[PDB]
């Protein structure tokens, strides 16, 4: 039985036609205070596959460390490691799952909610789900905590089923997860500015943006905003 | 539920979906959330569903006598003081969560209220279960002079969002178009884009299905 | 939220955020914090915002009320009144409320109403959850007798640092000047108090 | 304090023909008022003409199939690709699921296929393993409003013949596949209408000696 | 101790073709042990009819209330009231006792005298009116009657047709619950003449 | 449920109802409530449905190995004594069985043991056992005589769940009758209430609270 | 408390009333009348919490009593009935609540037919052929259901109770002391004295 | 379970118990023998827990037997006392101790005197000339106080018991279905069978 | 607790306040918060006594034994001791840890380890109750590559307003310079510090 103490939040990401897009801010909260903010949420698993965390980072941290022990482990005595033998996103998932639904099971949970966002060697595009409960279910558009409130609505406008994935572009694609992410900082009170973006291709490969921001906001309208009713000046 | 309220050029509009529920069942598929204070002073109510419909036709009513005393059309703010100051009285025991909005005298307003009596100001607002979904939209879409045509679908648009993506609404969405200069427009079942498919099989049993023991005229007259 | 009052040579200025939270939930990202109870007698409200407002309906009425019959009120009256209801009403309520005017003869004013509704006038005061982020900044950094420059720029920097630790706190800074000249409000947007 | 227990939601349904059966199930899965997939499939192949679902907590769910699916992955290595009866496998089921009776997997399980006469069968399960065979079988989330409805159209419960005075009941009879997905379809399409958790689409399998076929329909997604 | 749920009980109404149904068993127990397989629980002031579903006490309580209130209104308006206005009525009633309520579940159904629509409403236990085209459902088992209403249900049924549709309702809804049957009565109500049949069901 | 088992003149009735609930939803109509453990052993169960299913079923298992290793089939005595020293170990854990272990052997003739989940064995001529127990005992108790034939105690068995099925909520479904003799149990068929009620009521002239 | 039963026959109904008065591991009484007389072919048994019974039993006879030298005339018994419903309907509501269940037993003379209510301490009434409260019931209406004809004597009517207490006696936990039965009839109440 | 007692006398100890089983609302038996015999001049009765009195009882009764045998020798009622008090004693510190109480009647052969050891779940021995558990004592006890004396014959102690079963039949609020009594003397152990 | 570790041009400097509290009583107040693990690399302790010490104690006995076989470890080493130690075990501990060291290679190193045992480096670190009311100053003032005397005042300054507000800090404030040169111990009483 835990507690989250340091905390990251909204994990957003989305399914298009050559590949997906994963997205995550860079902020560690300390309950309301906004402690860390040089924090990578995002991490690449190879040349094929990206994780991205929400929830507990001291647990995120432990992650981490089983992710690159992972590729360690599978390069011994693997010839093909870079290759045919190489660690597609699925095995990762599968990985993660079966860890996240063991420590549930042992009312030990690593209080996290991980989507893993990849592709597969045959071009197939990943996207799946795991939270602390050990629960897992994929959809073209994914998202954790206060992105699957405001993120998923506006994600789904664009990828609505299966069949609006291959019409779906990398620009239009993009463009709406930047989008997302400027909603949940109008709104998530434990969101940041900075945040990383992720794009895995089937041709270009693995794209891993850092340092981005927030821009175009529209806060003009408040000046002319008074009191709470009655209030003329 | 799932609320908005959307300002406009000449006016203000706005609009709700039609679930309402019961637990984990839809109670009622085709519900009124809109409801009419004055004749240019609509409220949208999402929260306790009796306590929305009953704090609403009280200070309607009292609207109504104070229209009537004062010889002058009613405001929007004093709907808003007279349905705050009731619902602070009740320390949030009544859960009423609206958006009121008219037309006045004084211009088009604009306003929402929470169930403990704490009123906010805003060009775009949204409340209830799905209003994470529609503010989501309205955040998205929303800009400074919008028309009449074009603040009607980023409402109904937001509303839709909340009943594809939140399954605390559903069905229809119902809009109220409050214009300076004009009559307010009730547009109920404005859009119905959850019609049910025909069915399968005629489940009409054939005559003499169901046994029964005692058959009696029943006398309703004097 | 994060809000504070400070006394300057021409008189006071209050200055207040514009984030209200249900939770993790931006429920308004544009409030005004920021409100006339009088003319030249303004307060910032933090707390619960139903029961602040509640206040400040009631203090705006009593001050209506008291101008009928015997004139303008002073600060000290005002924030008195306040008191009145935050003490004997300290049960029921969660109001942490700062008291700011203008008067001609007493010149600028603060007074700072916590929880219990004690009753404290200062020469500045801070209060709202990211109020204690600020302590240090404010104390090293406040002088007796600023100008008007340099009090707009002394909140500015302030409440910058609040919202920038405080997830309660954020959006726009609001600010209202007053002195002899009238009353002025101010705004400040993320793009330029977030790179100070 | 952690909370090691969630539910998913959706709904399952279980038919049994006279030479072949249906295991149908919605495709949504929900957290909350939160919708996690409009397409997640939890009625599943597990070979030797055998189809499962286990509906409630998908964690707890997913963990059995994978471990029953596994079973019969064993059953054959032990005894020379012997294949799995219906029956053997309920009785494997309700051990699996007892193993856990102290912390149980929160899953009402449905098993279709055929018996060793090759004639359809369905079996049901609760959470703990206790488990019987019927012609009929709804359960989930929405299992409390289809129930009934399988109850009459079904084993046609209530229904007697006309004219006889309710003396004679209407005869049982087998269903063909053809009325037996017309009444699948009208079920899920009721359930939806009146249950938050139940939407987006319809899975339904069919078994026959020939083997595992699938089926598709949408359902509403508000 | 959760007094929608002591004594047990149904209530359906449907509407038809120039008709309305209404329905409900004859339950009356305490938890598991079945006291009383007569208590009715549609009653009807003139030619409008309630049924109320819950707390046993209060349905009582309630229709001696109501038929004090439409007494009294008979007498000052001269004239029966009307579905539309009796729904309202029952509003008003259930929200005064807001925050002490009556532990109900009522469903009014009658065909308007003067233009002879059939109308059908629910309520929850505070007042909230629930209006309805095809049908209304109430009690213990309705989570069952709106399965079996939803499916079996189609518009436009004649009076002898909407008995079998509603009749089936009930009688299926009510034999996957445990605290409902014990018997049950229908109601057919045509514009000037009304029906009321016993069903006979199964006694467990 | 309800379920009871008596003894008699001609050996045991054993009779049992076939609902299972979940808290007021009822899961089912159509439930074996008796394991035939064999030939000349029955088990009645009450309680949780798994409970009962999953550790009487593992009793027959435990008494096959004894026939199996001692030649024999086991006494009632010993196989109640099995299931009652295994709940016994589980006690606290929260297992919920109301059972009846009801044969016949040379050695102790017919034979009917209680046994529950609180680890109490009871040897005895009559028990009823289940949410019902006390409906079913009414019946039984007022109308019990050693001397009883196969066919009244037969009936008896049936007409005692019966009432219990009409008034406990918990009751019902159908009902089914089983003889333990000398040469073992017999079977005598699944009665469903829906019509043996009406079937009763019209030819015992029982019943007058219903409605006719 | 604990045992009140109630048999409407074709011309009687009869209320029997256990006559124990427990409090701890004391029997304290083994003759207590847990039973008043409202009016001369009306009579009430009583069970519950202990001082509320017969302070409300006595509350309620008083009330009767004041009625009938008041219009000098005798309440029927389903008149009584609705107003002691009422009374518990209100009490329920209360700040300190009657926690009383009750049996009224009356012969309406208008109607020549013998009535038997059943009241809880919700308010809850139902008229009966046969009726119990408290563990009884458990019992005694499956006896009842299988037993019990409409058309039966007065004589029938007090066998078929004997049969009531020999299962009570037989299978309830407490020592509840044997009863108190009263007959209401055409003739009025009368108290068998040998049971 | 429930009633238990002792009677120590010149000659012999009496132990009387109670018949009924009792779950819930319903009197599962009345013929229930709430004793074991440790061995042929030791009788143990027992009250408490359901499961766990008769586990107790006879998992004391098997190692007792075991003794018996290996040392073709009968223990004390003295030895058997203090075995099985020591047994309670490390149980009550155990994850789930036996909750029962015990009375231990036995003649010892070799001092050739009667004796009575009252054990409860505890495992608090105390060796007395009456004895009983549960609320039967608030009663018994006072009544032993008076008619109780030391030099009383068998017959005398059963007339002594039949006292107390009256008294308690009287004012203890249970049915307790009356009592099987059995005496342990110099010949062994006997049950009254017409008690 | 008021601690803090600040990297700067030569080095790394920690700092602390000397006080402890059981409730509102000073059971010590000039106590070491600043403890020794290896020979230029230090810890500020927060939270439990107790835990810190014990924690502490065993990171000082492993990076002892890695000395015996490895040679010199890193301050990264010794944060991931900490960590290990603090993450494992965070159901049963309470410990806000800073650690700082001096390598020649990498210069001065702070690593700050919150209560859920996470790990981050960083140029400068503050914790403890008191560090709420300097995040404001400490962000303004901070700027990396100072001087050793800019160092000591930025950390003075910080602590004496940590210390001015905090009631669970006080005392003395304890400072230890790690650079190339060696270890410095400093030690700054009430009635230079205050007057700040
Ligand atoms: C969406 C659908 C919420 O899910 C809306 O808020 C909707 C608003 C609405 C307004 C007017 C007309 C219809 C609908 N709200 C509801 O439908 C509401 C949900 C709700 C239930 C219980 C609550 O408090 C415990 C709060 C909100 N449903 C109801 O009010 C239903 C009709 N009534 C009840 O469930 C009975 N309540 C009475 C109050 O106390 C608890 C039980
Ligand atoms: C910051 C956010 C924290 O102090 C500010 O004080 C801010 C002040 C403010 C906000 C809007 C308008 C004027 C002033 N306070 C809030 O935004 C306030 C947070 C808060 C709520 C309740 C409190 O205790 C009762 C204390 C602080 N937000 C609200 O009041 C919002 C509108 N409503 C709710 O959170 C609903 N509450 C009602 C009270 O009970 C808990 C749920
Ligand atoms: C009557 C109907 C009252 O229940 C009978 O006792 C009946 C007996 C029976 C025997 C064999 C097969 C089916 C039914 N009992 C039940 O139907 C039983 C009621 C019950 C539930 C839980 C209990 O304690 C744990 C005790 C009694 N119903 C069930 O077992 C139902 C089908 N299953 C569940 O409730 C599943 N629960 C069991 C406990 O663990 C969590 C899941
Ligand atoms: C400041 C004072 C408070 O945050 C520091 O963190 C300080 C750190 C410190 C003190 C001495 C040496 C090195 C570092 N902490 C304390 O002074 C600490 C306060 C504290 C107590 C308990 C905590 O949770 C378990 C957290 C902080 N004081 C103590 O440890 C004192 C010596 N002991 C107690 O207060 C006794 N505790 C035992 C644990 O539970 C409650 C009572
Ligand atoms: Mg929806
Ligand atoms: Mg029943
Ligand atoms: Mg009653
Ligand atoms: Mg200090
Ligand atoms: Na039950």
């Amino acid at each position: 039985t835990q507690q989250p103490i340091v905390t990251g939040t909204s994990v957003i990401s989305m399914k298009y036609d050559n590949g997906v897009i994963i997205a995550a801010d860079n902020l560690g909260s300390y309950g309301s205070l906004l402690r860390f903010n040089g924090v990578e949420r995002l991490i690449p698993v190879g040349d094929n596959t990206v994780v991205g965390i929400s929830g507990d980072i001291s647990d995120m941290q432990h992650i981490e460390r089983l992710l690159k022990d992972l590729v360690t482990e599978n390069a011994y005595d693997n010839p093909l490691a870079d290759a045919e033998e190489a660690l597609e996103p699925s095995y990762i998932f599968e990985y993660l799952a079966t860890v996240m639904y063991q420590r549930r099971s042992k009312m030990n949970p690593l209080w996290n909610a991980i989507i893993v966002a990849g592709v597969q060697s045959n071009g197939d595009q990943f996207l799946r789900y795991v939270n602390l409960l050990g629960v897992t279910y994929s959809s073209p558009t994914l998202a954790t905590g206060f992105g699957a409130h405001m993120a998923n609505p506006l994600l789904r406008k664009v990828v609505d089923r299966e069949s609006d994935i291959p019409k779906t572009t990398v620009q239009v694609a993009e463009e709406a997860i930047v989008n997302a992410m400027r909603v949940l900082y109008y709104r998530d009170a434990r969101s940041s500015r900075n945040f990383s973006l992720a794009i895995i291709d089937k041709n270009t490969g693995l794209t891993f943006k850092k340092n981005l921001q927030v821009e175009n906001m529209k806060w003009d309208f408040a000046k002319d905003i008074k009191g709470y009713g009655t209030q003329k000046i | 539920t799932t609320i908005v309220g959307v300002k406009f050029n000449n006016g203000v509009v706005i609009a709700a979906d039609t679930r309402s529920t019961q637990g984990p069942i839809v109670a009622d598929k085709n519900c009124a959330k809109l409801h009419r204070i004055s004749p240019k002073i609509w409220c949208a109510g999402a929260g306790t569903a009796a306590d929305t419909e009953a704090v609403t036709q009280l200070i309607g009513s009292n609207i109504e006598l104070h229209s009537l005393y004062t010889s002058r059309e009613p405001r929007v703010v004093s709907a808003l003081q007279m349905l705050k100051q009731h619902l602070f009285k009740y320390q949030g025991h009544i859960g009423a969560y609206l958006i009121v909005a008219g037309v006045d005298p004084t211009g088009s307003h604009l306003f929402s209220i929470h169930a403990h009596g704490s009123t906010d100001v805003g060009y775009y607002l949204s409340l209830g279960s799905g209003s994470l979904a529609a503010m989501a939209v309205l955040e998205s879409h929303w800009k400074q002079d919008l028309t009449k045509e074009e603040a009607i679908k980023l409402a109904s648009d937001a509303i839709q969002a909340g009943i594809w993506n939140d399954l605390g609404s559903g069905s229809n969405v119902d809009v109220c178009v409050m214009e300076i200069g004009k009559d307010a427009e009730y547009l109920r079942n404005y859009l119905t884009p959850n019609v049910r498919e025909e069915k399968q099989k005629s489940y009409k049993f054939p005559r003499g299905t169901t046994a029964v023991l005692k058959e009696s005229i029943v006398n309703i007259c004097d | 939220t994060s809000i504070m009052a400070v006394t300057f040579k021409d008189g006071v200025i209050l200055g207040a955020d514009s984030r209200t939270t249900t939770g993790a939930y931006i429920a308004n990202r544009v409030t005004d914090k920021l409100t006339r109870v009088h003319d030249k007698i303004w307060c910032c409200r933090s707390g619960s915002a139903a029961d602040t407002q509640a206040i400040a309906d009631i203090v705006q009425y009593h001050l209506e009320l008291y101008t009928s019959q015997y004139g303008t009120p002073s600060t000290e009256t005002a924030a008195s009144v306040f008191k009145e209801l935050c003490y004997e009403n300290k049960d029921n309520l969660t109001a942490g409320i700062i008291v700011a005017g203008y008067d001609d003869k007493n010149k600028g004013e603060v007074y700072t109403i916590p929880l219990g509704g004690s009753v404290h006038k200062l020469p500045y005061a801070i209060a709202g959850s990211g109020s204690t982020f600020i302590y240090g900044y404010c104390d090293k950094n406040f002088r007796e007798n600023m100008s008007k420059e340099e009090t707009v720029d002394f909140i500015k920097h302030s409440l910058s640092q609040a919202i920038k630790w405080d997830g309660s706190s954020g959006g726009v800074i609001r600010m209202v000047v007053l002195t002899a000249a009238g009353v002025e409000r101010l705004i400040f947007y993320p793009d330029e108090y977030e790179q100070l | 304090q952690f909370n090691p227990y969630g539910d998913n939601g959706g709904t399952i349904l279980g038919i049994a023909g006279e030479d072949f059966a249906v295991l149908a199930g919605d495709t949504r899965n929900i957290t909350d008022y939160s919708i996690n997939s409009r397409y997640e499939p939890k009625v599943f192949d597990c070979g030797d003409n055998i189809v499962m679902s286990a509906n409630g907590f998908a964690a707890d769910g997913d963990a059995l199939v994978k471990r029953f699916k596994n079973s019969v992955k064993w059953y054959h290595f032990d005894h020379n690709d012997k294949k799995l009866s219906i029956n053997s496998a309920a009785r494997n089921i309700q051990h699996l699921l007892y193993g856990k009776r102290f912390f149980p997997y929160y899953v009402h399980t449905i098993i279709a296929g055929l018996d060793e006469d090759g004639k359809g069968a369905v079996y049901s399960f609760d959470p703990v393993g206790s488990y019987e065979r019927e012609q009929c079988r709804a359960g989930g989330a929405a299992a409390s409003l289809i129930m009934p409805f399988l109850d009459n159209q079904v084993n046609f419960k209530n229904q007697y013949e006309p004219g006889t005075n309710g003396k004679v009941k209407k005869p049982l009879k087998y269903l063909s596949v053809e009325e037996v997905i017309k009444l699948v379809r009208d079920s899920f399409t009721s359930a939806t209408e009146r249950h938050i958790q139940v939407g987006d689409g319809l899975e339904i399998l069919i078994v026959t000696k020939d083997g595992v076929r699938k089926e598709f329909y949408e359902l509403k997604r508000d | 101790s959760d007094p929608s749920s002591i004594n047990g009980g149904i209530v359906v109404a449907m509407t038809g073709k120039d008709c309305v149904a209404i329905a409900c068993d004859l339950r009356l127990g305490s938890q598991s042990l079945g006291v009383s397989n007569k208590f009715e629980k549609i009653f009807h002031y003139g030619h409008v009819f309630l049924g109320i579903t819950g707390l046993a006490t209060d349905v009582t309580t309630l229709n001696e209330m109501f038929r004090y209130k439409t007494n009294l209104y008979k007498l000052k308006e001269e004239r029966a009231i009307e579905p539309e206005t009796f729904t309202q009525l029952v509003s008003s009633s259930l929200y005064e006792r807001r925050f002490g309520p009556y532990f109900v579940g009522p469903v009014v159904a009658g065909i308007n005298s003067k233009s002879g629509k059939p109308f059908i409403a629910g309520f929850d236990l505070i007042g909230c009116i629930d209006e309805a085209k095809d049908f209304i459902v109430s009690g213990t088992a309705s989570d069952q009657l709106f399965g079996m209403c939803e499916s079996l249900y189609e518009p436009n049924l004649e009076p002898e047709d909407l008995f079998e549709t509603i009749s089936q309702a009930l009688l299926n809804a009510a034999d996957r619950d445990a605290l409902s049957g014990w018997g049950a009565v229908v109601y057919i109500i045509k514009k000037d003449e009304v029906v009321k049949r016993y069903l006979k069901m199964r006694q467990d | 449920t309800t379920t009871l088992a008596f003894r008699f003149q001609g050996g045991i009735i054993v009779a049992v109802d076939s609902r299972a609930t979940a808290g007021n939803w009822v899961a089912s109509q159509t439930v074996k409530k008796v394991i035939e453990i064999n030939p000349f052993l029955l088990g009645t169960m009450a309680g949780c449905a798994a409970d009962c299913q999953f550790w009487e079923t593992w009793l027959g298992s435990q008494c096959r190995l004894h026939e199996l290793r001692e030649k024999e089939r086991i006494s009632v005595a010993a196989a109640s004594k099995i299931l009652s020293n295994l709940v016994y170990q589980y006690k606290g854990a929260g297992l919920s069985m109301g059972t009846m272990i009801c044969g016949y052997t040379r050695k102790e003739g017919p034979t009917i043991y209680y046994v529950d989940s609180d680890g109490t064995r009871l040897k005895g001529d009559i028990f009823c056992v289940g949410s019902g127990q006390t409906f079913a005992y009414g019946v039984l108790d007022s109308n019990y005589k050693w001397d009883l034939s196969v066919e009244d105690a037969l009936y008896l068995g049936k007409r005692s769940i019966l009432a219990a099925a009409h008034r406990d909520a918990y009751s019902g479904g159908s009902v089914n009758l089983y003889h333990v003799t000398e040469d073992g149990w017999i079977y005598h068929g699944n009665h469903d209430v829906g019509e043996l009620f009406w079937k009763v009521k019209e030819e015992e002239g029982s019943f007058n609270n219903v409605i006719g | 408390m604990d045992i009140i039963l109630g048999i409407r026959v074709q011309d009687s109904v009869i209320l029997a009333s256990s006559k124990a008065v427990t409090r701890g591991i004391s029997v304290l009484k083994d003759s207590d009348d847990k039973t008043r007389q409202l009016s001369p072919h009306t009579l009430m048994s009583f069970a519950g919490e202990a001082g509320d019974t017969v302070q409300f039993a006595e509350y309620i006879q008083a009330n009767i009593q004041l009625y009938s030298i008041r219009e000098d005339y005798e309440l029927s018994p389903q008149a009584v009935s609705s107003f002691v419903r009422q009374e518990l309907a209100k009490s329920i509501r209360s700040r300190r609540p009657y926690q009383v269940n009750v049996l009224i037993g009356g012969y309406d003379k208008k109607k020549n037919k013998p009535e038997l209510y059943q009241i809880d301490y919700l308010g809850t009434k139902v008229e009966l052929p046969y009726g119990a409260h408290g563990y009884s019931g458990f019992y005694t209406f499956s006896l009842l259901d299988h037993h019990y004809r409409p058309d039966m004597t007065t004589e029938e009517g007090l066998d078929l109770l004997k049969l009531c207490v020999q299962e009570l006696e037989k299978r309830m936990p407490m020592d509840f002391k044997g009863v108190i039965v009263k007959i209401v009839d055409k003739d009025g109440i009368r108290q068998v004295d040998d049971f």
